[PDB]
RNA sequence: GCAGUGGUGGCCGAGUGGUUAAGGCGUCGGACAUCCGAUUCGCUCUGCGAGCGUGGGUUCGAAUCCCACCCACUGCGC
RNA sequence: GCAGUGGUGGCCGAGUGGUUAAGGCGUCGGACUUGAAAUCCGAUUCGCUCUGCGAGCGUGGGUUCGAAUCCCACCCACUGCGC
């Protein structure tokens, strides 16, 4: 049935290694820059807005919004050293606007690099699906302490019944809505209820949490397919 | 052989399960423990040999660089060697050579020992196998077809002579114990059986294939067992010397047909109807009704052979399909039989399960095995390196195909069954499905032309 | 082996004919003189041994009667028993020496005799170069037409041949035959067996290996080293794989007295043959043309040695083969093989060589041979059932002829029936082919 | 594969340490459906020699007693 | 069976004593792109204590610090012979 229970333990203990070898084999050429960020969230629109990018990758999510709006300071978090080195070697990088640092969002703590209750917006774009479902609230609590008590957290990631979930063969299933790719990285497909009751258990307040529907079409192969991402915004209670 | 990672417990393995299986087969446990210790030692020896090879490589690279930059004249590191004259690095290379040689001897010994322990551990058992060691008592009868209690006058040992189709004494003069000439009406009947079986299997989608009868030793080792390869196979010798062995079944060359290949999953259920002459050296007589042409040294056999996908329980559905094909063959021939599930202690090492079709011999009053259908899973494909996909994945290990085989028709034994079941007082009635393939005049009856040797 | 009375002027023989035949076969005429000297010495040795044995038996009879070397029975009875034992010791020494000499002479004579060939039939072309002097006797069909592919490409185009994997499994020349070509080979066997069975032949499936003590009597020394595989059992037996089913069929009646009434005894041998020599002579000899293992259907006849009946049967056998190949539509010519390229047993040989239009050559498909009593007297297969007093026995005549070697006949069929879309099935094999293969064997691969 | 008994002539059958391998039954020929003769190999042929599964041994002497192998049959293994 | 030339990865095909076994072709998965893809990014022999190191160029050996490259044997092909 599911993947061997021994193998799932090897996947959990080698999560950082699997992401590091991904950046080794694929360099910065796999993912593409996300220019839809500023438009999608009512924040990030056009003073000194300090931001934390949890799971920054090689950029692709902060460099666009950072060359767009020129009064944003950014913290960058990633547990893979290769991704950090790629972010630093980017020609668009300057220390006066970015502060990149490695931090395993489940084991390490964010206060060792960012000041408490300082960040006004933190982004979770396709980062939480790579974390084991039983260590996600760890990440939510780790980022709960650096958020300004009126600030918020922005989240887009895979949702239930997306096509990518359906392409996976049965030999790639770790559990309910929990799969693994050929390269070792994993994918959890969230539901609105699961994410809601995962954010509520760590002290957040739901604002918007609803699915976003798209489609993928390759004209040459004439392939058009449905896609289901879950977008949301949670807010830290004022008082 | 089994997958070595089934014994590594640091991987996802479990040698306790191999111990349980080795007990259920009534073989020697503790072979598993010898294997585990030999393998755990071989892994450390391999680590050490790789490290010695790395040091030798690094010495050679440094020497080459010193030479091409025109130089004036084992905790080693890259920078450490970069500070030595060429003569000193060669002095180090000599120590590396000695260590490498002794480690290589130790590693070859450990490899041979681990392998001779591994080749004597049997395949995992299907949970349907009856756990036992008494074949006569616990062999489970699954199905019965026809009337398996009727009695008739003559046994095949008399019937082959009353039709004048058998020459035993002259055969033993020509070939020796058990040699025989088949002649007259029984050559036509054997050919009719071959035509009928090939046509049936071809209509089912099997590819008829006529195999070579000499297999080389290098290839026969990978498809045979120790005991068989030792005392059951004839050895052929030409001019020179001679490593060739007469095949004991067509399943052996057909298994080596896709040897060392990456088979596309599409077209994976390849079905082969092998046709060859088989040469078996063991012929023991347990009474009179096992003589004649029943147990002989040479005979033609038609075999089913299927390479299958290892996923989705497909090889077990294929197993049922193959036994059903043989069943329908013998039902169209009108021969009564029962199906028996063989006990754990009687399976060979490769089989996870084995079914046998045992035909009722009314003139002998016995059940005799005609068909033998086995599912050997990936035990042999792993040895022959017959991979299931064309592409190897990034991290996953290679998967192997399952290989099933099943006798369709051994001609001598089936002739004996037909003779015993179709005898009348005037001759042998020809089965309705074989009348197409018989000559005119031999399409209704094979007449008795000699008296019974017992009478 | 020839009758030893042919070399004895005392009997109604003479070795001059044997010398002239050894010359016609372009063999050594000097073997005959060595044989004659060995035989003339052996007769003396045998006479002396018989006289010594006679004296020994008389000594024993005298001792036995009394208990209950010019020595007459009377001159021996007037002695004590100890004296007779001394005489017996003398006789034993003499007998030992004489038996040593006689065994040496017998071995020498049989060595020189197994290398002298059968007498020749006056029709045999006397020459040594086969390619110019082989007398073509009759033509059938169109032996000049030419077509596109040779069999080496056709067996692959129909997907019925696996040479590379066969050479991995079995080695040089090993092969798998698959698919449509297995059905075609089986159809050929069925058609040949029914053709021969309608003519009065008895089908016979033979053992594939033979004890060495029996194989010596049907084969030559050249064959064992050069062409016979050796089978090894357990405990290290001495069996050989047969090179042709004529060898076991010949030994089927060894040491028998056949009734003259049943003598045209005709057998249709069916077996697998194993040859070691597969040497190649270009591309058109590759494929399944010269292989180590192939099925063959044979004609074997035991005949009366009287009234020219053996030669009438010889003509009948070659006519049976010719009709088989005319009904298949294979063009051929019949060739009278020259005396230089005859085996020792044959007194005349006719080959049927078929035209290969894709290869542009004649290839031998049938070989018909009349060995007269060469092998019958070595196997002791005797003509009459009763022996006359003071009259030597006569042995039967033995003839063998290939009916169909299946691989070569498949090659000839493929080359002669190829079209642009596949191979047309010969009209006579359609009833023995599976449905779907009764009009055309389709091409499914490109030509290499 | 081992552990029990076996192996006679064209066939079957006697055969005991001293045969003409008896008797039959075939078959061939001759005499007229009976009778007679012949009916393994060799030789310098009207007699001698050899051959009793095949080889050897013991004995003056072996078809006969001993052994090995081969092939059967009866039980085991498989 | 001789007396010549040859044998590279799933396939083709480079390879020059210091490869990363090039380039293709085939196959297989991953895709998060709002500037989505009539495509992009990769993987693709074996082994080990796996971000690396080791082995592997028909198979075995030799020479060399170092060989897929040079030598030998065997095996299997092709070209000429014997048969
Ligand atoms: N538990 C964890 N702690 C910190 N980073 C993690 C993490 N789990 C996964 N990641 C990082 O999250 C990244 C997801 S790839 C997505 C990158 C980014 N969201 C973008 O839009 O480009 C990976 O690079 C991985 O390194
Ligand atoms: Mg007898
Ligand atoms: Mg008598
Ligand atoms: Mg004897
Ligand atoms: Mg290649
Ligand atoms: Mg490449
Ligand atoms: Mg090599």
């Amino acid at each position: 049935t599911l993947v061997s229970d021994f193998k799932q333990q090897k996947l959990e203990q080698e999560a950082q290694k699997n992401w590091d070898l991904f950046y080794k084999r694929n360099s910065t050429n796999f993912f593409k820059d996300r220019h839809w960020t500023t438009r999608e969230f009512e924040e990030l629109r056009s003073q000194k807005l300090t931001m934390l990018e949890a799971g920054c990758g090689v950029g692709n999510c902060l460099f666009p919004l950072l060359e767009e709006d020129p009064n944003i300071f950014a913290y960058a978090c990633d547990f893979s050293p290769r991704a950090i080195e790629y972010v630093k070697q980017n020609p668009l990088y300057d220390t006066e606007r970015c502060k990149v640092f490695q931090c395993d969002l489940t084991k390490d703590d964010l206060l060792d690099h960012v000041p408490p209750e300082s960040v006004d917006v933190v982004m979770l774009i396709f980062v939480l699906s790579a974390v084991h479902p039983d260590k996600m609230h760890l990440v939510l609590q780790n980022i709960y302490k650096v958020l300004k008590p009126g600030k918020s957290v922005l989240f887009r990631d895979y949702g239930l019944y997306d096509h990518a979930m359906l392409r996976f063969k049965a030999s790639s299933k770790l559990g309910e809505n929990f799969y693994v790719r050929q390269d070792g990285t994993r994918s959890y497909f969230f539901t609105d209820d699961f994410l809601a009751q995962l954010f509520m258990d760590t002290g957040y307040e739901e604002v918007v949490n609803e699915y976003v529907f798209r489609e993928t079409v390759n004209k040459k192969e004439g392939l058009c397919v449905p896609r289901v991402f879950l977008q949301s915004k949670f807010l830290k209670p004022p008082k | 052989v089994l997958d070595l990672d089934l014994f590594r417990v640091d991987k996802g393995g479990d040698p306790a399960l191999i111990r349980e299986t080795q007990e259920k087969r009534f073989k020697d446990p503790g072979l598993v423990d010898q294997l585990v210790k030999a393998d755990s030692e071989w892994r450390r020896c391999r680590f050490r040999a790789d490290n010695l090879n790395k040091l030798k490589n690094l010495c050679s690279k440094t020497i080459g660089e010193k030479m091409k930059k025109k130089e004036p004249v084992d905790d080693l590191t890259a920078d450490a060697l970069a500070n030595l004259k060429v003569s000193q690095i060669k002095k180090v290379r000599l120590l590396i050579d000695e260590a490498i040689l002794k480690c290589d001897a130790e590693r070859i010994k450990l490899e041979a020992e681990r392998f001779e322990n591994l080749r004597e551990i049997g395949n995992l058992l299907h949970p349907s196998v009856p756990i036992s060691n008494d074949e006569d008592v616990d062999n489970k009868v699954e199905r019965i077809w026809g009337d398996c209690t009727v009695r008739k006058k003559y046994s095949h040992v008399d019937l082959v002579v009353m039709v004048d189709g058998f020459e035993g004494e002259k055969g033993a003069v020509v070939a020796g114990s058990r040699g025989y000439f088949l002649k007259g009406v029984l050559v036509f009947l054997e050919q009719a059986l071959i035509q009928y079986a090939l046509r049936t299997l071809g209509s089912r989608g099997y590819i008829p294939i006529y195999t070579p009868f000499f297999m080389r030793k290098e290839v026969m080792q990978e498809v045979a067992q120790l005991s068989q390869f030792d005392e059951e196979l004839y050895k052929v010798i030409g001019k020179g010397s001679d490593e060739k062995y007469l095949i004991a079944t067509s399943e052996q060359p057909i298994a080596a047909l896709h040897r060392d290949e990456w088979l596309r999953p599409e077209d994976l259920p390849i079905k082969y109807a092998g046709l060859s002459t088989c040469f078996r050296q063991e012929v023991g007589s347990h009474g009179r009704d096992t003589r004649g042409i029943f147990r002989v040294h040479q005979f033609e056999k038609i075999e089913q052979f299927v390479y299958s996908s290892p996923h989705d329980n497909k090889s077990w559905e294929m197993f049922e399909e193959m036994i059903t094909t043989a069943e329908e063959f013998y039902q169209s021939l009108g021969i009564p039989y029962h199906i028996v599930n063989i006990v754990s202690g009687s399976l060979n090492h490769a089989a996870s399960k084995k079914l046998d079709l045992e035909a009722w011999f009314p003139g002998s009053g016995a059940f005799r095995e005609l068909v033998s259908c086995s599912n050997c899973t990936d035990y042999q494909a792993r040895r022959l390196r017959i991979r299931y996909g064309q592409t190897k994945k990034m991290m996953d290990k290679v998967e192997f195909v399952h290989m099933l085989n099943a006798t369709m028709c051994a001609t001598t034994r089936t002739i004996c069954a037909i003779l015993e079941n179709y005898q009348t007082e005037k001759g042998i009635t020809v089965p309705e499905k074989l009348k197409e393939f018989m000559p005119p005049g031999l399409q209704e009856l094979i007449p008795f032309v000699k008296p019974a040797p017992i009478e």
